[PDB]
DNA sequence: CTGACAGCTGCCTGGAGACTAGGGAGTAATCCCCTTGGCGGTTAAAAC
DNA sequence: GTTTTAACCGCCAAGGGGATTACTCCCTAGTCTCCAGGCAGCTGTCAG
């Protein structure tokens, strides 16, 4: 596993903008969207690693990462809790 | 024939504003968590769960943050979003 | 033998809501109407976003609720936007909203 | 370019198998007898 | 096969009440359960605050009272409170 | 299955796969009919 | 230039910029209609004072980056409106 | 023998493990974690207090005032990152 | 009586710069800075305990909210301060 | 003049000392549910 | 509009975790008792 940050497609990026209502999209706004989605899931995902390293596991469950996004102030339904 | 540019923008903003679908590719994200997670702690094991859940909050983010860009967009008499708005939006949502 | 909640006329569990406070570590002791009072405004909540996610879901010619219409009724709602402000709904998508800039 | 830079002999890859030396062994015998033959292995690296 | 309580039914009553003929998905009434959690444990997690705050050793009415007017803006928590106290005040009369 | 591999009349298993029907198929791909001569297969397999 | 001299002025100081009686006599006026004869501790009202002026210090702040965002160097209603619209207090 | 000099710390162990056990985080409290408690909030204190000094120094000065830890704070990443959403009284904002 | 972390922060001065002072607003900022800090991890270790289903605040839970809450030098300086402490305490 | 450190006072409370009930380790043991290196298609999202 | 390729889907296999439920059982808190020291606070004193 390595340069899977290239995973996070320009298409992608393109229909992300247009739910957010962006109409036109520069070249490099690609680049930095997965730079700030990079950080976000660095963050998430060793809140949720800590969360599931305390209990003693070593299978990363939803309810880790529901409480690490809600540490976060993320808080996100659906997924229990 | 071809649509004059703005036109098809504004269509699928229109479409994917109607639909509540993950815009990313599951095998992608799941990968790129998978190596995100590897430097902090090697064995880990990825729920089906966590991994959508993962999607979603991201996706989330990533829309919210769009929204903000078109924003600084439209200030400063603009159409087109450049790093500067991205950047901008940032800095005044408080993170760096 | 009759329940806590047919006494307080609510829907919403008294006898739980008790267990939930005691076992939750919030106080050493739990009054006798907290649950009721906790229980009562838990059902008015639910009440009201359920009451727009009904009339959303009427309005999108649906009969149940889908995440969707919980998230419309909540962005709709300007007092439900702001006690949810920082809450992402599982496939709830976004309002529809166009800049008037962009428009043609 | 003897003096400069030393190869591994082609006939090492041989030498490193035993499969390799009873296919060489049953080609030969096979070409010689006068037939054709259709090699099957599950993996391309082999086929290398 | 463990119990797992929700308020799946109490949502399901609450939902009857208000719309006899609408229904809700899986999904929906997950997200319902984990909002009543979020707002339990936020309402909860005042009424401690606020006890602690008063030197008080115990939550009553009045401590819930006091997280709803905190948390729910001003209509909401007006609302609230006016469903609270009459289910309150039926519950003292029913003894 | 379009293959019509009848000019050989030799096929060597390099390794054995776990589903004899693979390698049935694979023996089928020069032994179908249409083919006038006799088919032998030799399968290599190392010891211990 | 005298803008400048203002700016590292203020910056270097910790005292605080608005008047204290106006501040006073608003946050009384605010909490008349919420409450009928309230009574304020001194602490509470510089309290109030103190939060006031950091919030609307990054308030500012955070306006003049919108404004050196649009090429200007004044700062109008409309990045006030963008800076909270973006913070998410709107 | 005080546990706090038994632990070999400066913060009250027994003022913690009594804040613990009055406060209702948990109907049970370990022997070891008011002891991890109190080493975490001595060696932040400690942290803090030499960047205040050195803060201080930097102003010529020989007492700690709050403009000293404002900078402090605001000087230091990690710290800053700590304290991102809190106001200091009469602390100021850091030089630009 | 009122209790205050003054003393100790300034036995923490005092070992850290013995020729410095503190004022008494600075004081004040101080020990509101320890409550906060405090406060934040024990809310997470008792989040930490009821989410694990343990009616225990052990060593753990405090290491794990202080590896949560933290930032990354401060955290992994803070575990190994909290780790001394509990082996000295330990081993006596 | 004026905040801050210190010598001293009075007091609450944390340090010893005992039982001990149970919350939290050991010990099966069941079962689901994968798990991944190498392969071969096959388009429809990407890419240009 | 025209061309690339990668999700992804299906083999192919042998076993391998490793959450779970249930049993037992024993260190370590909790509660209680008693007593002396850490500490809140007071003013005196002194540098700024």
């Amino acid at each position: 596993l390595r340069d899977n940050i290239q995973g996070i497609t320009k298409p992608a990026i393109r229909r992300l903008a247009r739910r957010g209502g962006v109409k036109r999209i520069s070249g490099l706004i690609y680049e930095e969207t997965r730079g700030v989605l990079k950080v976000f899931l660095e963050n998430v995902i060793r809140d949720a690693v800590t969360y599931t390293e305390h209990a003693k596991r070593k299978t990363v469950t939803a309810m880790d990462v529901v409480y690490a996004l809600k540490r976060q102030g993320r808080t996100l339904y659906g997924f229990g809790g | 024939h071809r649509y004059r540019p703005g036109t098809v923008a504004l269509r699928e903003i229109r479409r994917y504003q109607k639909s509540t679908e993950l815009l990313i590719r599951k095998l992608p994200f799941q990968r790129l968590v998978r190596e995100i997670a590897q430097d902090f702690k090697t064995d880990l094991r990825f729920q089906s769960s966590a991994v959508m859940a993962l999607q979603e909050a991201s996706e989330a983010y990533l829309v919210a943050l769009f929204e903000d860009t078109n924003l600084c967009a439209i200030h400063a008499k603009r159409v087109t979003i450049m790093p500067k708005d991205i950047q901008l939006a940032r800095r005044i949502r408080g993170e760096r | 033998a009759k329940t806590r909640s047919s006494r307080a006329g609510l829907q919403f569990p008294v006898g739980r809501v008790h267990r939930l406070l005691r076992k939750g570590n919030y106080a050493e002791r739990v009054g006798a109407g907290a649950p009721v009072y906790l229980a009562a405004v838990l059902e008015y909540l639910t009440a009201e976003i359920l009451e727009l996610a009904g009339n959303a879901a009427r309005d999108n010619k649906k009969t149940r609720i889908i995440p969707r219409h919980l998230q419309l009724a909540v962005r709709n709602d300007e007092e439900l936007n702001k006690l949810l402000g920082r809450v992402t709904i599982a496939q709830g998508g976004v309002l529809p909203n166009i800049q008037s800039v962009l428009l043609p | 370019c003897n003096m400069r830079t030393q190869f591994p002999d082609l006939r090492l890859i041989q030498y490193d198998c035993g499969k390799l030396q009873t296919l060489a062994v049953l080609l030969r015998q096979l070409k010689a007898e006068g037939h054709r033959v259709l090699i099957f292995t599950q993996m391309t690296r082999m086929l290398d | 096969k463990t119990r797992k309580e929700s308020y799946a039914i109490y949502v399901y009553k609450v939902l009857k009440q208000v719309h006899p003929d609408t229904g809700i998905s899986s999904k929906a009434m997950s997200i319902m359960n984990s909002f009543v959690n979020d707002v339990f444990e936020r309402i909860a997690g005042e009424a401690s605050r606020l006890a602690h705050y008063n030197k008080r050793s115990t939550i009553t009415s009045r401590e819930i009272q006091t997280a709803v007017r905190l948390l729910l803006p001003g209509e909401l928590a007006k609302h609230a409170v006016s469903e609270g106290t009459k289910a309150v005040t039926k519950y003292t009369s029913a003894k | 299955v379009g293959v019509n591999l009848t000019g050989a009349d030799t096929v060597v298993f390099y390794d054995s796969d776990w589903n004899p029907t693979m390698d049935a198929q694979a023996q089928d791909r020069c032994h179908r009919i249409g083919q006038t001569r006799d088919v032998h297969i030799y399968r290599l397999i190392s010891e211990r």
